[PDB]
């Protein structure tokens, strides 16, 4: 399996934050003892994207300039990444 | 024949798991020395090990020579019973005067601040996180117990929990007995009604 | 708060677990009776468990 | 588990792998070495549970088959040699269960039917008529099937 | 240099696993063969060789074990297994003489002949007396078997000694 | 939990594995029509539940060593199942800290992990599924073994005299003691070397080999077992009681913020 | 009758007890050298500690474990049991260190077998 | 490939380890529980049918009888055994007292195999041969011996199989005994190992005597049929013959049940995170039960003509025997108590209804214990209620404990709670449907081992017709929880 690393929508107009992302899942059943289940949302990373949202939170909340970031189809809606701490 | 081991060096497996290592999981990718060397950077650090070794060299050839080479003018035997592999040590652990108990009082709530309550975090956090891994449809957390469980005492449970059940029961045991005697034969002493 | 509204995950329970099943198991107590009901109505009888022959044969 | 041939041959006793050039299986008829892996109980659980799978696959037909043959083989062997050497019973049962035989059923006739109480009382019983035959989907009931006769 | 387990016998992986019963299987499908058709499957003397060469796994092991996996707490289970083993053994004696003496000690009994007194000079001894029971070899056969008791217990107690 | 795998060729509506356990046991019709009963919300991450638990955090989150450490792709689980997970574990880390910039010449720092539980029945004490062979080196050791005999009740039991069971002749010898020392002209006989359980204090340490020989660092994992049946911890000269309640209450007062909006039905 | 015997002496008023964070309960196994170690109390060593039947414990060897249970310090630690390969080419005689030396480099480097 | 091939048949058939030889008695365990249970489904169905709906023949009616007795036979001795005893037994008993493997290590497996050679030889015997045994499992002379229907080779040959079944049984007892007699880890006295191993020695004691007679008989019922004799014949003592298989007779039930007693305090001591309540006391009842069990057997023999003194003893005896259950009982009650038994767990509810209905069978049984009142119950459907709501409702329940406990020990996943709840619930709900009414059938006169019944016991039949349909639901929910067990997930997408 392999998805989209989680992204934070904004919507300009209104300036409306918040977090998304793909979140799997399946039919439930027996678990494993001998298995924690690792990072299946942002998969492939040490779960950093918890830390990048809580500081960037202060300054999406305040509003951000959300020109110099693509937009989700014809909506007024902007996808930032969470790869990296937001500072701007 | 595959992969074969090369060596017999430990290996993490179902029989041995180690002793982990709790500094280095907790300071992970961050410097010790800042704690440990406050104020110190590497090359200053290098320099007083250097100096503290080499007197720490003098000073273990000067007590090697010291006790190689001095008279003996008395010799000490200590007491110990017979079959006894060891004697008993002469240092005891309880303050005896006033002066002891304000040293100790003083090292105690050092050692409060500084051992104890860390100890204490340290477990409670390790308490939730066995939760939390336990947590989740993999064992049997929030089945049993919690905060709200009332815990008694053995004298308090078997004289407010036992006894009155036991009471409840034989005056129950009392009162079927004659109900249903009286329900199969239709009367208390007489056995089948009408008939006798 | 996760799997089905009948089935939970691993070794926990759907919220209100056991009103569903005491609901479902009587649904399947009561399916259970209707065939059984419906094997004796239109299974093998003899001519013994007639109307007439019953009750022609309790009164004496 | 791989094997540890080579620690084996280089450690303290090699002569007592000798024998490991001759027909043998390491895993069982040999002696064990103080650094020999660890041999678990189901190595397939073993290996699929700290990985967060379970042993068997049903998309795989290989893995299909044998969890099938695991449980249910044994039971669906007997079932087919039982059905072989008695086929005239299960050809009774099927025909019971789906209305087929009736012993001495009539049309119109009402039977008896309690559920509980004891035996036959005629205080609790009552009557019923066949729903199949009320519905009009039997008319008349079959008499070519077996009849135990002299019953 | 080895390095020491316990003082338990691990055990060793055998064949003797399956012969056994595969032996006991063979000889109860051989009765019921001989039962069905009134004749042999295979030859009595064979199937006897083929028990007896199955069964020569047991003292060969047993020599090459005791040179190597023995001490006194497998001396101990040993012993204790063979001391249950008689015990079984005793019980199925016990179980026979139950089926022999059932029909003894109850003495009423519905004989073809007579058994009361003042009709024949012998009659009076019929029910009593099964006459033909080959005594005196019985008690040859008793002296036998006295001799290699006290035998055995004398050279086992001199050896030991 | 539960590794998906490949989600890609599990999420088709007809399957090879759907008809396979619908023939032998895990899946049928129910599931085709009826999804949202039988599968429902299924088993997963909760992404909100995760984004709640990640801004409710102080700022404790920043300064946790978590996202470098081993464990650091375990962190939605954490922040998932353990509420208030980041302060829990900052107060950790600083507790550790503060025990390794103590004054004391050995730190020791609790361990404790899934062998950390004792047990009344063995088996509960190995990894599942249980190794081949198992007590092949003999079974435990009790430390009981290492306590005095009841002198009195074993020699009662043989009907021997046992009188003077506490009256011991003295002993007073050079040739009872292995370990000589001289001690500023004064030769001290003291002690027998017994073997391995006298080099158990060196044995169970680590030195920093930076530190001098007037300012000793020794690090010491001290291991914590536990019956997790009893309810009541006596940690002994580690921590006292009364400062075991107070953490008891503080940790309970601090860490409410994270659980009070929850309900267990 | 062992509840009620009396403490000889004073000295347990005084000493520190066997089983503290400086005179530590050790105890002795054998095995594989870094195998956990079996250990475990016969129960009741405080008076708040279960003591119906005997409660183990899986240790790492050669640390300082701490039973708050009861509240005893623990030195389990294992001891290898490495002999001579039992043939008849035992020793009679006091052996030396350079035979010894290279068996046991042997056994650390790679291992040996084991007698079962 | 040959040699991987090899590996696996060498691995399962050379194998001398303890675990290995436990998974093969569970499974075979399993294995024969559900082909008994099928057997039983076929009666049920039989029962449940006027007219004789599916042997459609008076003279067919051996047919059921083949039936009945097989199933008793499978049940009793394929399947209980192996799994309470068997699995279990070489599972855990070296493990609980801290060694490596039982004594005897050879003797395992060549009990393992005794058993498969057993359940092959009366599989082959009883379904690809005609006309096989219709007498009951108490085969019973002269109807085992002396009887038109039973002539053929399938006879002798189920005798054979009650042997080897015995010799495993024996060998397994010994064994038990051994080694946990001299191989336990220092410290550990003898009075002092787990609860489990003292029920597995007295159970391994039990069969030690007693075995030795059951060969016997059965060696009388062979000598009967082939060499032409009259042990039991117009000219013998098909009393004799009772005799002896009831002195085997009842010591079978006790070894039955008291595993199952070791293993519910063992997983309560586990799943209660509290100690057995009055431990010594329960292993004292367990030792009781064991020795008091064999001065009893005739009580199932009060109506062949026993002397009036000997029926007056073997009640007393009954009712002796009787006292020690009950302290039993009391301590599990008093266990449960003042615990903190998981809520929502398979396990626990498991152990309610085992209390329950062994409570409820040990009543009725203490009824059938009186002689005289054994007169209007013998060989009626008041004895077939008892020994299955004993068997069935108890014994069944106790493993389904162990397994639902045992099962995430044995394989690193957990149990599927909800799942479990529909089988376990429906399991108890369908079992008392078929059994209970059985109890008011018996007192008001039916006879057990027929077909066909009059027309004054329909109420009983329907209820146990409605029992049945739940059942096979619940039966076929448990085979497919087990396979959805070891399968992995079968739907997975995005959200
Ligand atoms: C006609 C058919 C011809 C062949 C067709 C092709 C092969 C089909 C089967 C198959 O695929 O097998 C490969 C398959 C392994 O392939 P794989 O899974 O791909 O690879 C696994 C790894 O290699 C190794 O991984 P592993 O070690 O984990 O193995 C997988 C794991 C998987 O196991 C599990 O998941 C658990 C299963 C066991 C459970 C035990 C715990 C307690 C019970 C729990 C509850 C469940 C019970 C079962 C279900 C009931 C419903 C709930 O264990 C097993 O599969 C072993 C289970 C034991 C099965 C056989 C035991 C011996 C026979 C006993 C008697 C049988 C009845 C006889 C009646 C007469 O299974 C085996 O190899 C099993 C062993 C088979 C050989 C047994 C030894 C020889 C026996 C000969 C005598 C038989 C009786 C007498 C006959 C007459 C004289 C000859
Ligand atoms: C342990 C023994 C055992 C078990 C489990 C059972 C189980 C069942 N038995 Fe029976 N039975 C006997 C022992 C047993 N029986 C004996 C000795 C006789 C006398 C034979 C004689 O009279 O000659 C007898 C006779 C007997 C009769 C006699 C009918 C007649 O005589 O008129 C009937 C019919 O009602 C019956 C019904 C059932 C039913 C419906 C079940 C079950 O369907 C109900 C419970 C079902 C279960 C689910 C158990 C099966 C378990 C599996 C599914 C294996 C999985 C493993 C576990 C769950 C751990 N049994
Ligand atoms: C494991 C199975 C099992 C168990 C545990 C038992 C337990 C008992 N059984 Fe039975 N039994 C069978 C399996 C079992 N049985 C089978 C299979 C048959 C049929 C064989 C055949 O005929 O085919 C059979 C047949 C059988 C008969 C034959 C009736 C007949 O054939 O005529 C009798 C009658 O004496 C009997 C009695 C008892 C008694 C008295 C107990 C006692 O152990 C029960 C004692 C338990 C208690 C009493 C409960 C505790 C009570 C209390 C909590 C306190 C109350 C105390 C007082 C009022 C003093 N059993
Ligand atoms: C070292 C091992 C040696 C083994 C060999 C035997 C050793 C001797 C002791 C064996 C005791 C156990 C077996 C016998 C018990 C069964 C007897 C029996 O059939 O009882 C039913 C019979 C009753 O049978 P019945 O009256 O029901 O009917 C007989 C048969 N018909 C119906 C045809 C009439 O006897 C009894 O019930 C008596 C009471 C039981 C106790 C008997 C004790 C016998 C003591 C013998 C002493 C002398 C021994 C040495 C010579
Ligand atoms: C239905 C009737 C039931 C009752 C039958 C009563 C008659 C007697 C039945 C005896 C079977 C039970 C034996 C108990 C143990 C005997 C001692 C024993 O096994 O010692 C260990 C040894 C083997 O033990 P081991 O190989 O497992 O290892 C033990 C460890 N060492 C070897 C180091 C001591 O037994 C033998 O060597 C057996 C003797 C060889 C010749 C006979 C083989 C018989 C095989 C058994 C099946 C027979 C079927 C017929
Ligand atoms: C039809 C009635 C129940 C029939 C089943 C009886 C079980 C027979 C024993 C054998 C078990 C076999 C398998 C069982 C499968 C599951 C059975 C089942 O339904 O179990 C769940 C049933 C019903 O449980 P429940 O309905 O109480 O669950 C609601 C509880 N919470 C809050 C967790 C959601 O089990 C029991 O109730 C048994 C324990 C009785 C204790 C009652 C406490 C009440 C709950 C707290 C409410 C607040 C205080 C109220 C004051 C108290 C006054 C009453
Ligand atoms: C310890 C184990 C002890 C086992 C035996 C206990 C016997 C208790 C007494 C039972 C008794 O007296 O039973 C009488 C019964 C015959 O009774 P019945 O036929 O009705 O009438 C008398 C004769 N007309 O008698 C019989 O049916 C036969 C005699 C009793 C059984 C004898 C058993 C001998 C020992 C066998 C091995 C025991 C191994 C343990
Ligand atoms: C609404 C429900 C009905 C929907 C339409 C009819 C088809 C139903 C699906 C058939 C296959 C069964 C589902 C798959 C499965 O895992 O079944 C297990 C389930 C046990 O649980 P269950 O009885 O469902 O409890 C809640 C009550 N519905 O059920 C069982 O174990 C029942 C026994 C097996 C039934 C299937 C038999 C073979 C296939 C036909
Ligand atoms: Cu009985
Ligand atoms: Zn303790």
């Amino acid at each position: 399996m392999n998805h989209e690393r989680p992204w934070v929508f904004l919507n300009k107009v209104t300036g409306k934050w918040g977090a998304c992302g793909w979140q799997p899942f399946w039919k439930a059943t027996s678990q494993s003892l001998n298995y924690i289940p690792d990072n299946f949302i942002a998969l492939r990373t040490n779960g950093s994207w918890v830390r990048n949202l809580w500081q960037s939170s202060k300054v999406l909340d305040r509003g951000l300039n959300a020109s110099g970031y693509p937009t989700v189809g014809t909506t007024d809606w902007v996808r930032i990444p969470l790869d990296a701490p937001l500072e701007a | 024949l595959g992969h074969m081991r090369v060596g017999a060096l430990w290996q993490s497996n179902a029989n041995s798991r180690g002793l982990p290592n709790l500094l280095k999981e907790v300071m992970a990718a961050e410097p010790i020395y800042p704690y440990t060397h406050p104020g110190l950077s590497a090359k200053q650090i290098l320099w007083n090990t250097k100096f503290n070794l080499k007197l720490e060299k003098d000073l273990i050839s000067i007590a090697e020579s010291a006790v190689q080479s001095q008279t003996v003018n008395k010799v000490v035997i200590p007491t110990m019973l017979t079959g006894d592999v060891n004697p008993k040590s002469p240092a005891s652990v309880v303050a005896k005067d006033k002066y002891q108990l304000a040293k100790q009082m003083a090292e105690f709530q050092y050692k409060k601040s500084y051992f104890e309550k860390p100890w204490g975090y340290m477990f409670a956090y390790y308490c939730d996180e066995d939760r939390a891994r336990l947590c989740g449809g993999i064992g049997y957390v929030g089945h049993h117990g919690g905060g709200d469980a009332e815990i008694l005492s053995y004298t308090e449970y078997v004289s407010t929990v036992v006894y009155p059940t036991i009471f409840y029961m034989a005056i129950t045991f009392v009162v079927s007995l004659f109900l249903m005697y009286y329900y199969i034969y239709g009367t208390f002493f007489s056995s089948t009604r009408n008939r006798f | 708060d996760k799997g089905g509204f009948f089935f939970g995950v691993g070794t926990q329970l759907p919220r209100n677990f056991f009103p569903k099943f005491l609901a479902t198991t009587s649904a399947i107590m009561g399916v259970t009776y209707g065939l059984v009901w419906l094997y004796n109505a239109a299974g093998p009888r003899a001519k013994t468990q007639t109307r007439k022959w019953k009750e022609l044969e309790s009164e004496d | 588990h791989g094997s540890n041939l080579y620690n084996r041959v280089h450690g303290n006793l090699p002569q007592l792998y000798v024998e490991q050039l001759y027909n043998t299986d390491e895993i069982l008829d040999t002696v064990p070495h103080s650094s020999d892996p660890v041999h678990h109980m189901f190595p397939k659980c073993a290996a699929a549970s700290p990985l967060g799978f379970r042993p068997y696959d049903n998309n795989k037909l290989w893995d299909a088959f044998v969890l099938w043959a695991i449980v249910y083989g044994v039971t669906t062997i007997f079932c087919v040699l039982h059905i072989l050497k008695y086929p005239q019973i299960w050809k009774h049962l099927f025909e019971t269960l789906t209305f087929q035989y009736t012993y001495q059923r009539e049309i119109g006739e009402e039977y008896v039917w309690q559920y509980g109480g004891g035996g036959l009382n005629p205080a609790k019983w009552r009557f019923v008529k066949s729903p199949l035959e009320e519905l009009g989907l039997v008319t008349e009931y079959r008499s070519d099937l077996d009849y135990p006769d002299d019953l | 240099m080895i390095l020491n387990t316990n003082i338990n016998y691990g055990g060793r992986n055998s064949r003797l696993c399956y012969l056994i019963p595969l032996m006991v299987h063979t000889i109860f499908l051989y009765l019921a063969y001989l039962i069905y058709y009134n004749i042999n499957l295979i030859n009595i003397y064979l199937l006897l060789i083929i028990i007896i060469f199955i069964n020569i796994e047991w003292p060969l092991v047993i020599i090459y074990e005791y040179i190597y996996l023995t001490n006194y707490n497998i001396q101990n289970n040993l012993l204790y297994n063979i001391a249950t083993f008689i015990f079984l053994e005793i019980l199925l004696f016990i179980g026979f003489y139950w089926l022999y003496i059932n029909n003894i000690i109850h003495y009423p009994n519905n004989l073809p002949y007579n058994n009361n007194i003042a009709v024949n000079l012998l009659d009076h001894l019929n029910h009593n007396n099964n006459t033909d029971i080959c005594l005196y070899i019985i008690l040859h056969n008793l002296l036998l078997l006295l001799y290699v008791t006290l035998i055995l217990q004398l050279v086992h107690r001199y050896v030991q000694l | 939990g539960t590794n998906p795998g490949d989600i890609a060729l599990n999420s088709k509506r007809f399957t090879v594995g759907k008809f396979v356990a619908w023939a032998c046991g895990g899946w049928g019709l129910k599931d085709w029509i009826f999804p949202s009963l039988f599968i429902g919300r299924g088993d997963g991450p909760d992404f909100d539940r995760i984004v709640k638990h990640t801004l409710q955090s102080s700022s404790a989150i920043e300064k946790v060593n978590w996202f470098d450490s081993p464990f650091a792709c375990y962190t939605e689980w954490f922040v998932e199942h353990f509420p208030g997970f980041f302060d829990s574990r900052y107060r950790f880390e600083m507790s550790a800290k503060t025990i390794l910039a103590n004054k004391y010449p050995i730190k020791d720092f609790p361990v404790v992990d899934m062998r950390s539980w004792r047990s009344s029945r063995l088996f509960d004490l190995f990894e599942v599924p249980h190794p081949e062979h198992t007590f092949v080196f003999g079974g435990p050791v009790l430390l009981n073994t290492e306590a005095k005999r009841a002198e009195r009740l074993e020699q009662e039991w043989h009907g021997k005299d046992g009188t003077f069971v506490d009256v011991h002749p003295l002993n007073v010898a050079t040739e009872s003691h292995t370990e000589v020392s001289v001690i500023g002209g004064i030769k001290v006989y003291n002690g027998v070397w017994q073997g391995g359980k006298d080099s158990w204090k060196r044995d169970s340490a680590k030195p920093e080999l930076t530190a001098p020989f007037h300012s000793p660092i020794w690090y010491r994992n001290m291991f914590i077992v536990k019956n997790a049946d009893q309810l009541v911890e006596h940690f002994g000269e580690n921590l006292s009681d009364e400062t075991w309640q107070e953490v008891r209450k503080e940790h309970l007062a601090f860490h409410e913020r994270f659980h009070k909006d929850y309900s267990f039905a | 009758m062992y509840e009620d015997e009396p403490y000889i002496g004073v000295d347990h008023l005084y000493e520190a007890h066997k089983g503290s964070k400086e005179n530590p309960v050790v105890v002795e196994a054998i095995g594989v050298h870094g195998n956990d170690v079996f250990t475990g109390c016969l129960g009741g060593c405080h008076k708040d500690a279960a003591d119906a039947v005997a409660y183990y414990t899986i240790v790492p060897p050669n640390t300082l474990a701490v039973c708050i249970d009861c509240g005893i310090h623990f030195v389990a630690r294992i001891n290898e049991q490495l002999t001579f390969w039992p043939d008849g080419t035992q020793p009679w005689e006091k052996v030396d260190f350079k035979a010894v030396e290279g068996f046991l480099y042997k056994h650390y480097k790679y291992g040996s077998p084991l007698m079962i | 490939m040959i040699n991987n091939i090899m590996h696996m048949i060498n691995k399962y058939t050379l194998t001398t380890s303890h675990k290995i030889i436990g998974i093969l008695y569970g499974y075979m365990g399993y294995i024969a529980g559900i082909l008994g249970y099928i057997i039983s489904m076929l009666i049920r169905m039989e029962l449940n049918t006027q007219g004789l709906a599916i042997v459609r023949k008076v003279k067919e009616v051996t047919i059921y009888n083949n039936w009945i007795t097989i199933h008793g036979l499978i049940m009793l001795f394929v399947f209980i055994m192996p799994v309470g005893i068997g699995f279990y037994g070489n599972y855990l008993i070296p493990m609980l007292i801290g060694t490596s493997e039982l004594s005897m290590p050879r003797m395992n497996g060549i009990s393992f195999w005794m058993l498969i050679v057993g359940v092959v030889i009366f599989v082959i015997s009883n379904v690809l041969m005609s006309k096989p045994i219709s007498s009951g499992w108490t085969l019973y002379p002269p109807l085992s011996t002396r009887d038109a229907d039973n002539i053929g080779v399938n006879i002798d040959l189920s005798l054979l199989v009650v042997h080897v079944l015995g010799i495993s049984s024996t060998i397994g007892s010994v064994n038990y005994i051994t080694t946990n007699k001299y191989n336990r880890h220092v410290g550990l006295t003898f009075m002092n190992i787990n609860i489990y191993n003292f029920s597995i020695i007295v159970t391994s004691i039990l069969l030690i005597g007693s075995l030795p007679i059951l060969g016997v008989a059965i060696t009388g019922l062979l000598l009967d049929r082939n060499i032409n004799s009259t042990i039991y014949d117009v000219i013998g003592d098909p009393v004799l013959y009772q005799h002896l298989f009831w002195f085997f007779g009842h010591p079978e039930v006790y070894v039955i049940i008291l595993p199952v007693f070791g293993l519910t305090s063992l997983i309560l001591t586990s799943i209660i995170h509290k100690d057995i309540f009055g431990r010594e006391g329960m292993m004292y009842c367990i030792i009781s039960i064991g020795v008091v069990g064999y001065f009893v057997w005739a009580h199932h023999m009060f109506t062949v003509g026993l002397d009036i003194d000997s029926r007056s003893y073997f009640s007393i005896a009954t009712s002796i025997i009787s006292i020690p259950t009950s302290v039993k009982m009391f301590s599990y009650i008093n266990t449960w108590a003042s615990g903190r038994g998981f809520r929502g767990n398979n396990s626990s509810w498991s152990f309610f209804s085992f209390l329950i209905c062994f409570c409820f069978g040990g009543f009725t049984g203490l009824l059938l214990s009186s002689g005289s009142l054994d007169i209007m119950l013998h060989d009626t459907y008041f004895v077939v209620g008892h020994f299955h709501t004993v068997l069935s409702l108890a014994a069944t329940f106790g493993l389904l404990i162990a397994h639902y406990f045992f099962l995430p020990i044995i394989f690193s996943y957990s149990i599927f709670e909800s799942f479990s709840f529909y089988h376990t619930f429906l399991l108890l709900v369908g079992a008392l449907l078929v059994f209970y009414p059985m109890h008011l059938a018996g007192l008001s006169g039916m006879a057990r081992r027929v077909p066909e019944y009059a027309d004054i016991f329909i109420p009983f039949m329907t209820v146990g017709f409605h029992g049945t349909f739940l059942l096979i639901f619940s039966t076929l929910t448990f085979i497919r929880s087990y396979f959805q067990f070891l399968s992995h997930i079968n739907h997975s997408n995005y959200l």
